[PDB]
Order: C-alpha cells, then structure tokens, then sequence
C-alpha cells in the first residue's frame, strides 16, 4: 500500500527529473510538487510509509497510479519521438490535455503509442533489407509527424504510416512484390514533395531507389531500358517524379 | 383414405408432442434428485462410521 | 501461546484456557502480515480458533499468537456511507476508517430491535409485478432467486437501480417518512462484477447513499462470512440511530452457504444434508432475524438477498431453508429472459405468506391485493392454458383457454416488459392490471367482489 | 531437520516437524522427492508425496526447503514444457532421455545454464523501489513485447545496488536491496507461491480489445481481452483443435498453456504443432513456440501437480499480465482439477461433498475465476494488461447436473455452447447463439462502439437472424416448405450465408479462419446490408425468384467471403468490401423496379 | 517382533523401522507353515501388511519376523512369454525360475516412458468391425465395454488369441515388420476360464508369443490388484528395451475394482459414494500411466482394458472415471449375442477418438474411415429402418430403408459375425464392406471418392 505510493513518488520524481532537467515544464512540475518535495529530503523508507500510512504523504496509490500511467504515457511519448524533439508548449498542451482526460488506457492514443513502441522496438534488431528502410522511414516520418502534430490531434498521414508500418511488419520477408507496392502507394499518396529530405540520410534514399531500380530491373530484356533505369540509380533523393520517371521507362 | 389420413394426422401429431413433452421432465428431475439424495444419503454413513 | 498445527482455514493453537470465547486474537507471522482471528473452541492445552484473513502459509514454531482481550464486536459509525472498504473487520485495501463511536455486538441479538407488531406500508421497487405480485412493503425480507444461465447480478442490480430511484417518488408520493440508505455487501464475487454494479450504482445514483463491501475469491469462508455481521450492524445501528430505512443486498448466498458448508468436514462435527453443517439455519436465521422495523417507529431494515442455484434443482436446502425462513419468494425464470421479457421474474411459483402485511391500506387503494390475487391466479391459470396450448394447441383448446391465452400474452407481454431505470407505481399498475383483466368476461371472474369489479368492467 | 514417521500409500506422515506452513516444500527420505505438506496435525505434519513413494522406509530424515513451495518468475520461462510443480520435462529429455520427471530425481523451475542478457532500466541509485516496478529488461522476442525483468512482489526499500549491462546467469546475484541494513541479495529470477495471488495495482472490467483470429467469436460476441467465459469440450475430439487454433490463430503477446487431466496425446499434438505451424503475424525464429508457454500434465500425474498447474499458469499469466502485456490462457479442464481435488481429499482422509466433490471447490474457482482478468498493471509504471480466462467444462459424474460444471457456470460471466454436429462435420468452432451469452457485451459494444464500431446492430442482427431462422426451419419442417413469404426465404438466405460463412468455418486452415475484426464487421454489414436492400426491395413489390436472379454476384461476392485472404494492402482495410455496398446498392436499385 | 493383531485380511505386525515401503516380509510360525506378504502401509512402532498366501491362522505371541531384503518387482526378460505364472509374481508351471536379469517396479516406470506424440500407425486386434469402425493407432487407450449376460472373457480371449496374426501378413505388405507381444493378466476369473484361455491359446499358436497372469478369485485383492501391474511393466519394459508393439489385454476391471474397494475399508481413509473408495482415479491412473509409444519411435505400449458392468449402468463411477481417462469406448450390445451375432458389438453407442489419424500407411487403406462412415450411416439407418418397419409395416416403409434394413442383417450377419479362430486384416475387412455396401447404388453413398468408389464398386 505505502511501498507502492513511495516507490510511485520516487519514480514519479526519477521520471519528472528526466522528463524535464532544466525546468522547462513548470505546469508539469508543478502538479508533481507534493511527490517531488519529499524526493529533494534525505529521508529512510519507513519515514515516507509512515508519513504516507498517517495522511502526511501523497495518498491514493490507485488514483496516484492512474495520473501516473498518464505521466509515463507522456514520458514514453515524449521518449519515443527521438532523435527528433517537440515543442515545449506543444508538450505542456499535450500533458494537459492528456492529464484532462477520463481515461487514458480505453482509447487509441494508448494503443497508438504501444503500437508506435512496438515499431520502434522492432527497428532495434533487423538487418539491412528494403522492408526494413522503408519501415525506418515510415517510422521516421511518422516519427517526425508524430513530434510534430502531437498525439491529441488526428492526422491521416500518421494513421497512413502507423498502417503501412504495421501492414509492413505483419509481412514475412519474401513480400518485396507487396512491400513495393505498398511503398509506391504510399509515396505516390503522400502530399508532400519529398518525405524523406530532412530526416532520413541520403545514403537510405539512395539505397531505396538503387533498390527499387535493381528490383525493377531484373524484370527488364532491353539495353537501353536497363542503362536508362541503371543511370537512375545514382541519385541521393527521393520524390515522385523519380517514381514515375522509373515507371515510365519500364 | 383421405378423410382417414388426415382425421389420424392431427391425433399423430398431438401425440407427438405431447409424448416428447410431458416424457422426460419428470423422471428426469426425479432421478437426478432421487441419485442426489441416495448420493449424500450413502455418504454419511460411511462418514460417520470413519468419524 | 503458539500454534500447534494448522488444517485448512482453522489453525489449532496450543494455550491455556484463561481466554474467553469470542475473544479477538492476531497470528503473528514472519512474512511482515497480521492475520485476525475468533476463538471458536476453548481447552486446557489446547484450544480452535478459526483466522478470518489467510488459510496457508502459517509456522507452527515459526509463528506467536497474541490475545487482545476484547469480546468479536464491529464499531458502527454514522459515517459510513461515501466510504470503500472490504468487510473483515478493517479496511484491508487501505480505504476509508471504519471507526465509529457505537458498538454493536455480532452475536444475534445486540439490543433486540426487531418489531413486535405487523407493518403496514407499501415498498416500491420499480417492478410491476415485484411491487404488485409480491406485496412487498417496509420491513419485509425477499429473496431473488436466479440460476447458472440467466444474468442474475445484472438483474440483481437492475432492481437496486430500480429501487434506487422508485423510493424516491414514493417518498415525494407520501410512501414514507425518512431518509433512504444502501448496505451494499459483496462476499465471494469478482472485481468485474462489481465494477459493473459500482458502475450502475453511480451511473443511477450517487456513491455517498450507499456502502462499499467488498470480498475477495482469493481469501478465506471465514473473512467473507464476517461481512454480514458488520453489515446487518451498521443497518441496523444507522435504521435505529437516524430513523431511516435501509436496503441491504446480501450477494451472494452461494458462498455464505459454501463457507460455512465449505468448513464442515475438516472438524470434529457431523453434517446434515449435501454436506452441508447441521447448524445452518441458525446461521441463515441469526442474519434473517435482524429484519423488520426498528425502535421508534421511524426505523426498519430491508433485506434484499440475492442467491445463486448451484445446481438448479429444487432439492438444495439453501432455496428450499432461504425462502422458508424470509418472508418473500421471488424465482426467476430462464424461459422468460430467453424469450426477451427483462426483467424475466416469474409470478408462477412466487407466493409469500405476509401479502395481507405487506399489502398498503393507507398510502395505496385497498383493491391491489384482490387485483394482485386474480391477476395472480388468471396468469397461472394462463399457464395452464399455455400448457394446453404447448400440448395440444388448436385440437382440445376451448373459447376459455384462448381468453386466458391472451390475457397471459398481453400480461406477460404487457406487465413484464420494462427497461433498465425507469420505475412505476401501484396505481399505474392496478390501472394497467385492471385493463388487462377487463378482457376476461363476467363468468369467469367470480373469484372477486361484484362492487369491485363492477366498478372497473 | 525432520524424521519419517509413518509411509502408508502415496501421503506419508513426518513427526520432529516445527516452524512449517501450510505450503512449506520439503524433500522426504534421502532420494530428495517432491512434496507438500497438505495438512498438519500436531507436532506431526501430514505431506503428500507427488513421486513414487517405493522404496522409502520411516526413519530416513526430511530436509525442508526454508521457504513456501513455489516456482520462478524469470527470463526463459516461454519455449520450454514443464509440469504443474515447476519441474521442466524438457531438460531431463535431454539428459536422462525421459518424457517425465523419473523417481528420486527433481529438476529447478529455472535451468542454471541458460543465460540472457540483463539491461538496465530507467532506476538508479538512491531512488526508491516497489513490487512490479521496471527495474530491467531482456531481450529475448522480436515479434512480440519482451520478458522485462520487474522488481520482486511484497518487496520494497532503495536501490544500494544496480547491475549493469552485460551477460549473466540466473543464479548470480545481480541486484541488491537496501532496507533494515543488509536485507537480502537479488537475482534475475524471483520466488513466489502458486497458492497466493499476485500483486497487482487495480482489477476493472474488461474494456481493452485484442486480436483473437475467430470470426464467429468477434461476429457473435464483441472481442475482449479480460473476460471469463466457459466452453463444452468433446473429450479430445475437438477441444484441443479449438484451443491449438485459438491459441495459434490468436495475435497476442503471450499465450499459457495448462494441461490438467488430459490423456498426453492434445499436449504432444499442440506442442508438435506449435513450432510446425507459423503465426498469423508472420513470425520467425519460433513465433508460435517462444510466444507461448507450455505446461502439460498427463493423467497418470500427481493429483498435487495437476491442482497446482492451474495454479501456476494463472501466476505466468498473472506475470505477463503484470509485465504489461496482454495474453490468452486456455486451460482444459476444470472436471479434472475437481476430480484431482475430490482424489486427494479421499487420499487425504478428509468429509467430502455429495458427488465425491468438496466445499473447497468453489472457493479455489471464484478465487481462479476472479484471479485472472483484465486490469492496470501494477508497480511504479502503471502499464496496461490483460489475462482472459478460458477454461473448458467438462463432466465429470456423468451428466450436466453435477456441481463442478453447474458450479462452474454460475461464478463464469460468459457462456459459449459448442455444438457437436458442426464439430463432427470438421467444422470449428461452432458456438450456438440461442445457448451463448455474454454480459460484457454492453461495455465492449459501447467502447469499441466509441470510435466507429458497427458490432452491436451486426451482432444483434446476426444471432436474431439465426434466432429467427431456426424458428422459420422448425415451422417449415412442421408446417411446410409453401407456407412462408419471400421474407422467411430472405432470412433463411441470410441465416444461411451467416451461418455457412462464420459458424462454416474450418480450424485446420490459416487465412480461411483467422481475420481481423473490421474484416468480419463488414462482412456481416455487408450481408446486413443485403437482407435489407432485400427486404426493402421485397417490401416494394418483387418476386423471390426474380429477386434471387436479381440479385447474382452480389450472393456468389458475399458468400465467397470466407475465402479470399485479408491482405489487400492493410490487415483491416478492404476494398474489396467497400465495393460491395455500392454493388448492392446498385443491384437493389435495379432490383426493386 | 511378535504379531499385534489381525482384524479382517490386514494383519498387525510389531515392527518399527525394519520394513521398507513395498518391501516383501516373511512371517516364520511355529505350526510349519510360512507365509510371505508386502508391507502395504508401514507406521511408526506398527505395521500392517498383507499376507498373500492365506488370510488367517497366525499366532499372536508365537510369530516371528524375517527380512527378506528385496521389494516386490516383476522379473522383465525375454523368456516370461510362453509360460504360466501367478498373480503375485511367481510361476506355477512347475519348472525352474523363470527370473530375469531386469527388475521394474510395479508403481510405475522410472524411465519415463510416456508418449509425447500422437499415434500414426494403426495396430489391429483380429477384428473386422473392431478394427474398421473402433480401430485404435499404437499407444492409443480404447476400452470394451461389457456387462454381466455377454461372455466379456471370451471376447477378450478372442481378441487375444485373435491378435498375432495380421503381423506377417502386414509385415509383408511393408508396414509394421517388428517383433509383437502380447501381455495376458487375469483378476478375479476362474480356473475354467485360465484353463480354456491358456487352452484356446495354446491351439492358435499364440499363447508362446504371449504371458500368462492368473489371478482367481480365492487369493488375496493385493495379488489382484498388483496382477496388472506385472504386466504393464513387462510390456513397458519389453516395449522399451526390444522396440517392439506390445498389446496388454487387461480383463477385468470390475474385479480389480471391487478388489480395491474392499481394499479401501481396511486402510483409514474414508471410500467414496456407492462405496467404492474415492481415490479410483489415481488407481485406474496408475495402471492407465504405462501407455503410448516408448521412446525411440519404433516402440509402444498398447492396452486394452475390459470392463463388466452389472446391468451396463453408467451411474457408478467407474464407468465415468473410466470412459473419461480413456479416448473412447465400444459396447457390446446384449441384443446382437442374443441374436447370434459373434461378437455382438453395435457401432451407434460406441465412439473412437482420433479414428481419422489412427491408420498408418502400408499397411490400411485410405478408404477405410470414408467406407466406415457410408457403412456407420448405413447401419444406423438400417437400424432406425429395422425400428420403423415394423411400425410403419411391409406395404409402406421407404425404398432405402429396405436396402438399408437388408444391408443392415447382412452387414451385421457378415462383418460382425466371425469365428473364434477366424484371422482378418484391413483388407479382408476394407474388401468386405465394399461388397456389402455393393449392394446400394452409387447415388445413395456420398462418403468416399468417385475413383476409389467406381473401382472397388
């Protein structure tokens, strides 16, 4: 009972020290001042189970745990977003918003960070293949929308990505046909003019479109369709007119 | 034969309802309680003997 | 003194007999967890004492006991509602305090403050034919009966939500004089069931007009079967300090009757029937003693009880000893919830032996126990002829069995169709009762008065 | 320490016994066997030996444990087959080249050569620290959540010592706990009872969904994971085919496996078909094998083991539910944990119940029935989990009026009735709506209904379209086939493409009878949507047969449901169906003049 | 020391630490006589073990105590088939000792020889519709049911003089070419009955090949009930030592159920209800743990367990107990013996589990659960058409239902019908339901594919 609401405030305090280290967040902070004030005091163990059996210390460990699964909610989605970072502002207006809400476990915000953590976790043991680049740049565009829009509003580019990285990881690895397809669809269906200028490198552009070109080459029995596909094969970006300049050809 | 089949048709088919009805209930809940008695009922004396 | 063995929830300890019976004791353990206990048997160098929170786990040198010197008494307090807690004693999930400034004894007969006199008033619950075919008023104990397949929880609180919100318009109607309170008491059920009746309860209601009870599948018969002690004491200390009515639900009854049931054969006792301890209805009659109304003429305590067939026959002596020692019998049916009617309480084998007591002659017309009795008997007499109707159908039926077929259709259809929270009254449900049974003709309702039913033909 | 007093048939009898509970594991005589003590009376303390008692003489000594008999909780616990004691089969394969565990011979719940990788976790020095919390990780799956290393239950204080990153063994001391001074060493693996239950921070009702690959599951009732429902079983002719293709068909993180009283040849079955049949996600390197846990117990087990396996696949389930994700537990059956009680209650001398069955019977299963389910997970993360329990009921006196499975079905919530002629038919699963129920069906059709659900009116719609279709076949077999309107025959056609589609569906196959939730939503709107464009148009005047004719691809479309694959560029979205609503309403435009 | 009492057939000897569990004692008397037993429960300062040779006649201050200094096994070789041997363990072929040099325990296998695996080759019994409809794969349980008006012990000779035979002709069609045992225990039979089994198995040629266990009914229930036990461990030990199919025939269980029922009012645990001991399961358990295939893939341990009812009622625990460890169960019907039929067994009560993975390959065919489901369908509408003939009369029953009445009396009279020395196979069985279902046309069976149909028509 105690143990549990002492050990909630210490890593509420562990999780507030590394949410913010320069005090940035002062609204997020400032709601944590009953839990992180008996944090800053050297103090043994039996001193916080007693001061928090006798109604001196922080209480309520189930509801203290329901505003806590919230906080590490916002930690791990504030966590999850690297190497990019969000807005002070925007991640204060998400804390609140999050923290203003009934329930934050039965709705998709929850599942969308656990399937957006489970993409990530993915990403960490892999090998060099095209579902895993176009998994990593769908979660690092994803990722960047994610950083960029918050987790409070709803945009289809993220629901697109979040889709076609789990439709992406549910496939086995003899699905390039499929993963080929679903790449072009998603990048002839993404508004903007480049997805992957700005975050991913340019050696992981070169390597996808040397990885379309030498996937579609192999299809072709022409010199001059193989050399004018081949000559493509050098670029460092990725765009749409690169697509359809290599549909055309084949 | 008509008029024969079709008189037996609705005694046939009263009785095959009532049959299927008013057969199984009975000695169904007599037996599962006169098997639950006999149950607790053979039970408690060799309860009582081992006690 | 320490304990010498331990068999299943009881714990024998070796002591000497200096202790009372009755008297509180505590097992300490090396896990860092203190146990409380009763002391059922006292010996020279021995002694039986049954632990109320945990039933494994105890050292025989390894663990002491202490006596605290205090006689098994629950403090009841005024400040119990708004409160979670379970019932052991204590709060074990280190909710609100169950301190209190009273205290009351759990042993039966505290201060004697059942009724001497019969009541006269009339309860509502929402239910037509509950309010109508049972006759239920203050002060008056009634069982629902339920079984393995259909929703008896969500019935069961589907009629508190109901009864909730039905007092109200009754005491606005001038159906009572006080205040209304909730004793809810909940003994060997799950999280999720009542998660969903917490829920119910505070979607149709409030938090503070109720009681939080609560006990745990994964601890001991004796720990749960402490629950209704501190529950009748705190409804019956709260009906008598402030002169309000108060609604206990007793749920379920299934495992107060398979704890006690549950420890008797690990003694030195002999059993009754279906293994069940020959001392049951002592045990299920000290619990249905304490109902009826209160000191003072303001008071009374309504017993709601809700109990589960564990093997649905008619054979079990918890049915059979629960519905002869209440004063009220209600059965739910299976075939009625399966054809769609919610709630599917059946009036069939319904019948209670205080209609006359518990029918209102003050706040409701004198005409609803003759309307309830010839509605009662025209629906078994429409059973009857939907009995016919099943045998044979169109081949024997006469003019009489399709008259009560219809009236059994339009009643069963009529009277038994409701929603989840909306309530009735007793003079909607003469009316509605009274329409019912106008389609009946003249000859076949010989059974009631000519002045009566002249007036509503 | 103790002495054999006594050794008459399988429980023997050990005076000179003092400081022992009522779980306390100890090993009798000098073979070391297994055992329990079940009760003490006296200075004597009666224990029941799960091994063979041959060979074993009063006055050998008995040498306890100092601790109740429970089994480890760590990394390693999934891909390996145990016993219900926490014995693993697997390891003495190997060795003694055996299929159980032989006399005088006990083997750890944890091997000692097996190692894994320790990370850290977000704690460090100086900070405070509770039961559940996340002081480490490991990784050991990359389809699935991985096996975090969690801080021990009933255990608090601060962190003096933290591991750091790197390789080491189970048995190694790799985390240490400051309180009362020197308190205790730490280690990878953690002790705790399987009579207790677990820590946990709050128990709610069952609002969190999960894939489950059943349509007729998630097309007669809302999917959930946290729920407490009871099946019929069939004995091994159809259960086992129902529980491999749940478990196999379903999408979860973690699966438990407890075999009670099966006969041996379900368990060799679904492990050998575990490893040799992918997962539904497609998963490598033992998808089906490492995500899920093996517990099987023949029948010619202990009765101790066989009781204790419930026990220990709802404390893993209880584990993986603590560790934040959400897993299946599937156990066959409840009639042989009761028959194993009433066993070793008539071994052990005690009064039983009518029917050979005790009044502990119902306490173990409300406390097994309310011991699993979905909540928050406990500790200083506050993660989310679920544990649904699925237990098969089977008799076990010779009829349904028994008071295990009468018993069984009063504490369970929810109900599924298996029919046996759909199952003789090789058709699986097959759940009658008419005998089916559920009372989580208002709170998962509100929040799955919360977003865009179309569950409640397709799931009414279908069970009152079979409800209404064994009625219109009862009336057609009773009165005749020229009796009914074109409306019967619409519903029957309805009822018929509904029932041959979900209640028609196979076990045996892999992308014929697994399908998301949005898949079977439209299929069932889709053929919703059709019963009423048909009765719509029928309404308007219209014959049967022109409307049948009418009508063409629209019935071959939504009748060849069941089977095309799901993947059509996403695991829900389907084109295919959308196409089919404008289909039809172009059909039932053209139909109606 | 010297004896304490006797009450009854366990007998109180004075001994404290000397005897083992299981451990065989001898009793030195001063009348000439000796007389041997095993320690069945051993206590501190006591000892109650009972004697199998005689149930009385010992002294109280006149006995003597003797260590033999081995437990009580079963002596597993390869010369134990062929002779002629007691239940307890010793022969009585009058000859030399028949020992080997492997000793098993008779509680169970140390080796852990439990199957892990499901069953793929099917093994045959000497039966057409045994084998067609019933048949059971390697290490697969399947009981027959029986009672108290049919011959049950000589359908079990049968079926072990029966057996034996179709492994040369299945070795020469390439299938199961190994080495095949037979494993014979006896509990509770007469002289008559060993003497005409070890007679009507010596003429066949089977009984060298195969064990003899006699148990009568005159000896002790601990011989009886550790009759099995020998067998089970010598087929077990010869399974896994040889890597050969043993089949175990284990008739009957009423007499080692009522030998353990009468063994359970003699120790101090309580029996069950019926009063039959409530620790049956484990019992049946024990016996039932040594079966499946043995390790090594080219091994199993097959038994076949008969069981006697009194009126073939399934409200005793036995058969509930029993048919539930078991994967399915086959009746016999008391109408077929009565009518002729040799063995009459009916396939609509009985049921196999796993029946469509139970066949092996190289030595069935693949249409033998495709004919067994035409020829089940067509013998359960043969018997619903045998029913309603003679309701419906021989001017108004259907067109199928004569064929399938005909095919009912031929199929029953032909494939079930057999002689008691008549050896079959798959083939013979397979060939002998396609020439009684040739009598059907081919638009009245839907069960089987059209090749394997219009060329075996």
């Amino acid at each position: 009972y105690h143990s549990q609401v002492v050990g909630k405030i210490g890593y509420i305090a562990r999780c507030m020290q590394t949410i913010d280290p320069e005090n940035n967040l002062k609204k997020i902070r400032e709601d944590y001042q009953d839990v992180l004030i008996w944090a800053e005091k050297n103090y043994r163990f039996e001193e916080i189970l007693e001061a928090s059996k006798s109604g001196k210390c922080p209480n309520d460990l189930d509801a203290l745990s329901r505003r806590s699964l919230i906080l590490l909610e916002l930690l791990r989605l504030v966590s999850s977003i690297s190497p990019f970072k969000m807005k002070l502002d925007l991640i204060e207006s998400q804390y609140e918003k999050m923290k203003q809400h009934v329930n934050l476990w039965k709705s998709d915000y929850h599942v969308k960070l656990n399937q957006l953590n489970q993409l990530t976790d993915y990403l960490k043991n892999a090998a060099p293949t095209p579902k895993n680049n176009f998994l990593r740049a769908m979660t690092s565009v994803l990722q960047m929308q994610i950083a960029q829009y918050g987790i409070t509003e709803d945009n289809e580019g993220i629901n697109q990505l979040f889709k076609l990285g789990l439709h992406l990881l549910a496939m086995a690895n003899e699905k390039i046909d499929e993963q080929y397809h679903l790449f072009k669809g998603y990048v002839k269906d993404q508004p903007e003019e480049s997805p992957f200028e700005g975050i991913l490198p340019a050696e992981d552009q070169k390597i996808l479109v040397k990885t379309m070109i030498d996937y579609a080459m192999p299809k072709l029995s022409s010199k001059v369709l193989q050399d004018k596909l081949s000559a493509l094969s050098s670029s460092d970006v990725l765009t749409k007119t690169l697509l359809d300049s290599i549909d055309r050809i084949v | 034969a008509f008029i024969i089949l079709d008189e037996v048709i609705k005694v046939t088919n009263r009785r095959v309802n009532a049959i299927e009805h008013v057969i199984i209930p009975r000695t169904e809940n007599t037996i599962a309680y006169i098997n639950s008695e006999l149950d607790e009922l053979d039970r408690e004396e060799f309860y009582r003997l081992k006690k | 003194n320490t304990v010498s063995g331990v068999n299943g929830p009881l714990v024998i300890l070796e002591k000497v007999k200096f202790p009372r019976y009755n008297e509180i004791v505590n097992l300490t353990l090396p896990d860092g967890t203190v146990r409380q206990g009763q002391v059922l048997e006292i010996r020279g160098d021995r002694a039986i004492v049954q632990v109320f929170e945990g039933t494994s786990g105890i050292d025989v040198k390894k663990t002491t006991v202490e006596f605290t010197g205090e006689s098994l008494r629950i403090p009841v307090s005024e400040d119990m509602l708004g409160r979670i807690f379970d019932g052991s004693g204590r709060p074990i999930d280190n909710g609100p305090k169950v301190f209190a400034e009273d205290y009351l004894d759990i042993n039966g007969s505290p201060i004697n403050p059942y009724a001497r006199i019969y009541p006269e008033e009339m309860i509502s619950t929402g239910v037509s034919a509950i309010d109508t075919m049972n006759s239920i008023a203050r002060g008056q104990k009634i069982p629902i009966f339920s079984a393995s397949g259909l929703p008896h929880n969500e019935i069961a609180a589907q009629i508190c939500r109901q009864a909730g919100l039905v007092r109200p318009t009754k005491d606005v109607h001038d159906g009572h004089e006080e205040n209304f309170s909730i004793v809810f008491a909940a003994m060997g059920v799950n999280l999720e069931t009542a998660r969903f009746f917490k829920q119910d309860f505070e979607e149709n209601g409030s938090l503070e007009r109720t009681s939080l009870f609560l006990n745990l599948a994964n601890d001991p018969t004796i720990e749960r079967i402490i629950t209704p002690r501190l529950a009748l004491t705190t409804a019956e200390y709260l009906a008598y300090q402030t002169e309000r009515h108060v609604l206990t639900i007793l749920t379920d009854m299934s495992s107060y009757a398979d704890a006690l049931r549950e420890v008797s054969a690990a003694r030195e006792e002999v059993p009754g029937r279906r293994g069940y301890p020959g001392y049951m209805y002592t045990d299920l009659s000290t619990i249905y003693e304490r109902a009826g109304r209160v000191e003072g003429r303001n008071g009374s305590i309504t017993q709601i009880p809700i109990l589960t067939m564990p093997n649905d026959d008619i054979t079990h002596p918890i049915p059979d000893l629960t519905g002869y020692i209440t004063e009220g019998q209600i059965f739910v049916d299976r075939q009625l919830h399966n054809k769609g009617i919610y709630p599917p309480i059946n009036v069939l084998p319904s019948l209670s032996r205080l209609m006359k007591s518990a029918i209102g002659e003050g706040m409701t017309r004198k005409d609803h126990g003759d309307v309830s009795n010839q509605l009662y008997a025209k629906y078994a007499i429409g059973k009857d002829a939907a009995a016919m109707k099943a045998v044979v159908g169109e081949e024997a039926l006469s003019i009489e069995d399709k008259l009560s077929l219809e009236f059994l259709e339009k009643f069963e259809k009529t009277f038994i169709t409701q929603g989840a929270y909306e309530d009735r009254t007793v003079f909607e449900s003469l009316d509605q009762a009274w329409s019912l049974l106008r389609i009946y003709p003249k000859e076949m309702l010989n059974r009631i008065s000519p002045k009566i039913l002249d007036e509503f033909y | 320490y103790g002495a054999i007093y006594s050794v008459s048939g399988p429980v023997v009898i050990a005076e000179n016994m003092i400081g022992c509970a009522m779980y306390e594991l100890v090993k009798v005589g000098h073979d070391n066997l297994v055992g329990e003590v079940i009760r003490i009376d006296g200075d004597k303390a009666t224990i029941q030996v799960y091994e063979e008692t041959a060979g074993l003489t009063v006055g050998d000594p008995v040498l306890r444990t100092g601790k109740p008999l429970s089994v480890e909780l760590g990394p390693g616990l999934m891909e390996t087959i145990y016993d219900g004691i926490q014995r693993p089969l697997k390891a003495i394969k190997e060795e003694s080249q055996s299929i159980y565990i032989p006399r005088g011979i006990d083997t750890p719940a944890l091997d000692r050569t097996i190692k894994w990788q320790f990370t850290p976790g977000k704690f460090q020095v100086g900070d405070h620290i509770s039961g559940g919390d996340i002081y480490g990780s490991v990784f050991e799956n990359s389809l699935i959540s991985s096996h975090k290393i969690l801080l021990p239950p009933r255990s608090r204080g601060t962190i003096t010592w933290i591991a750091p990153a790197g390789e080491y063994t189970l048995d190694e001391k790799i985390l240490e706990v400051e309180f009362d001074g020197k308190k205790s060493d730490f280690t990878l693996y953690h002790t705790w009872p399987v009579r207790v239950p677990r820590p946990v921070t709050e128990k709610l009702s069952a609002d969190y969904p999960l894939l489950t690959g059943q349509r007729v599951l998630d097309a007669l009732f809302p999917c959930v994971q946290g729920g407490t429902t009871c099946i019929p079983g069939a004995f091994g002719c159809g259960k086992t085919v129902i529980s491999q293709s749940l478990s196999k068909y379903s999408n979860s993180d973690a699966i438990i496996y407890v075999g009670c009283g099966e006969r041996g040849n379900e368990m060799a079955e679904v492990l050998m078909e575990f490893p040799e049949l992918y997962t539904e996600m497609s998963g490598t390197k033992e998808p089906i094998m490492k995500r899920t846990t093996l517990v099987a117990n023949t029948s010619n087990m202990p009765v101790a083991a066989r009781e204790a396996s419930i026990y220990t696949g709802i404390t893993l389930a209880e584990y993986f539910r603590d560790q934040g994700k959400n897993v299946s537990m599937i156990a066959d059956s409840s009639s042989r944990w009761a028959e194993a009680l009433r066993e070793i209650s008539g071994r052990l001398g005690e009064m039983p119940a009518d029917q050979g069955f005790p009044a502990y019977l119902g306490a173990k299963l409300a406390s097994f029935y309310e011991r699993a389910g979905k909540a928050v997970a406990l500790g200083s993360p506050d993660r989310t989990g679920s544990v649904s329990i699925v237990a098969a009921v089977s008799p076990a006196g010779g009829d349904f009026s028994d008071p295990v499975t009468t018993a069984t079905l009063g504490i369970t919530q929810v109900f599924w009735g298996l029919d046996k002629k759909l199952a003789q038919r090789k058709h699986f699963p097959s759940i009658n709506t008419s005998v089916s129920y559920s009372k989580y069906t208002n709170v998962l059709n509100k929040f799955y209904d919360s977003n865009y659900p179309e569950f409640p009116v397709l799931r009414d719609r279908m069970k009152e379209i079979l409800s209404n279709a064994e009625e219109l076949e009862q009336v057609v077999q009773l009165v005749g086939k020229s009796a009914l309107s074109d409306s019967d025959k619409i519903t029957l056609d309805v009822a018929t493409l509904i029932k041959e589609d979900f209640l028609q569906q196979n076990g045996y196959s892999t992308y014929d009878a697994f399908c998301p939730i949005w898949k079977t939503f439209d299929m069932m709107r889709a053929f919703i949507s059709y019963h009423d464009e048909a009765q719509k148009a029928v309404a308007n005047g219209a014959n049967w047969s022109k409307l049948a004719d009418s009508t063409g691809d629209v019935k071959h479309a939504v009748s060849s449901s069941k089977f095309f694959e799901p993947s059509r560029g996403e695991k829900e979205v389907h084109g295919e169906f959308e196409k089919l609503l404008s289909t039809m309403q172009e059909r039932f435009a053209e139909s109606t003049d």
